[PDB]
């Protein structure tokens, strides 16, 4: 190989392995979110009915 | 060069593993957070209630 | 004889991997009147290899 060709791969490898981390992370807490929301409505309009 | 460019990019990937994690960790928080939170809007719509039938 | 054989009487963490998140090992049987053409060709068949890892 030569230096060039080396480092071409480095940086653009290094590139994905952040961009798959920064996709994965970000996915799940997007998530996380919208699930935290359902659950919530979920165990009060059940429970309210209940009540009433 | 094999143990420099192979160790480096492979601890790029124990860093990107460790962020997924604490976004799974954030998920988790938010699930207990969730029952908790609507734990709080139960027994307050419950006195409200009961505030109208003593009224009654 | 390479048709049947794969190194498993040693084992160490920077010639193989399949325990990360990204990245994997695959192993490569090449010719060894091919061999040449297989250090200077293997980055460029496909995408994103870790630079200066082919080694025998």
């Amino acid at each position: 190989l030569t230096p060039n060709q080396v480092n071409d791969e480095l940086n653009k490898m290094q590139a994905f392995i952040r961009k798959e981390a920064e996709e994965k992370a970000k996915e799940i807490q997007l998530k996380a979110d919208q699930e935290y929301e359902i659950e919530k409505t979920n165990i009060v309009r059940n429970e309210t009915n209940n009540i009433d | 060069s094999q143990k420099n460019g192979i160790a480096t990019l492979l601890q790029a990937e124990k860093e990107a593993h460790e962020i997924v994690s604490k976004a799974r960790k954030y998920r988790q928080d938010k699930l207990k957070q969730a029952k908790t939170d609507a734990a709080k809007e139960i027994d307050s719509y419950k006195i409200q209630k009961d505030k109208e039938l003593k009224e009654f | 004889d390479l048709s049947v054989r794969s190194l498993h009487d040693i084992v160490k963490p920077e010639d193989f991997v399949l325990n990360s998140e990204h990245l994997t090992t695959v192993l490569v049987a090449v010719p060894k009147s091919l061999k040449s053409d297989f250090e200077k060709s293997y980055e460029t068949l496909s995408k994103n290899v870790v630079p200066a890892s082919a080694s025998v």
